[PDB]
């Protein structure tokens, strides 16, 4: 079977190699503001409290890999 | 939505393994 696949789930660890610097592999306020400030200018403070009390359900500001093989695998089957 | 904000940089992120 497909048993050694290793396709996709290449692109998800190398989130936590690419989106991280501090060596935590873990995404905060932190991680998900540097790319927008340096991607199409960075929001007000408030403006990203929101954004990761958006995406985090459990309610820490802190996505670890049991999360994010959740998050970034559950997409909308509506696009924006 | 931050599931949609998410994806976004994860984007860059692929753009970047690209390049
Ligand atoms: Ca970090
Ligand atoms: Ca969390």
């Amino acid at each position: 079977a497909d048993q050694l696949t290793e396709e996709q789930i290449a692109e998800f660890k190398e989130a936590f190699s690419l989106f991280d610097k501090d060596g935590d592999g873990t995404i905060t306020t932190k991680e998900l503001g540097t790319v927008m400030r340096s991607l199409g200018q960075n929001p007000t403070e408030a403006e990203l409290q929101d954004m990761i009390n958006e995406v985090d359900a459990d309610g820490n500001g802190t996505i670890d890999f049991p999360e994010f093989l959740t998050m970034m695998a559950r997409k909308m089957k509506d696009t924006d | 939505r931050a599931a949609n904000l998410w994806p976004s940089p994860l984007m860059i992120k692929r753009s970047k393994k690209n390049s």
